[PDB]
DNA sequence: ATGCATTTTTATTTTT
DNA sequence: AAAAATAAAAATGCAT
């Protein structure tokens, strides 16, 4: 259940879409956290800005 | 239960580009007709 | 719905390529005046 | 959340073009005027 | 996805 | 000798 959208122009919206997926992202009253959109978020900055970067270098 | 969903979305402008390339766009074509004239 | 986001925004100096072409028109309109005049 | 602004270069020779130009403005005005002696 | 709370079934202790 | 009352283990359900 984990997806995107062209929800705008120049604009991606990805979506976890199970119900208890933010009990899991950020923990709860009786469990850890275990990040899993996060260690992603990351990732995908650098290669985004890197790669408009090289659109215009 | 409850939705808790997460999001994470990905956006970029370009209009402020747009404008500054129409801006150098019409400084050449100045250049261009003064060039005819000579 | 917690939204994590990454924008980007574009740009280009164009300031100083304006300057240029227009130091550049300036400068051969001095050939048409020595021409005709 | 989190922005970054990106940069294009635009760019133009125009600093030896004036020089050229001139020698020859400068050529046409030295001729000319010797050509009415 | 990970866990906690309630209901049901069971083997043992105790009363009759 | 029967079987009422109980704690522990397994299954269903909801909770973050």
């Amino acid at each position: 259940n984990i997806r995107y959208k062209k929800t705008g122009d120049l604009q991606y919206t990805i979506t976890s879409h199970a119900a208890y997926s933010g009990f899991l992202e950020f923990g709860t009253r009786y469990m850890e956290a275990e990040p899993f959109m996060w260690p992603v978020y990351e990732v995908i900055r650098k290669s985004t800005v890197e790669e408009l970067k090289a659109l215009f270098e | 239960m409850t939705e808790y969903k997460i999001k994470a979305t990905i956006e970029a402008s370009v209009a402020k580009f747009k404008r500054q390339i129409d801006s150098a766009v019409k400084s050449v074509q100045r250049f261009k007709r003064v060039a005819d004239q000579t």
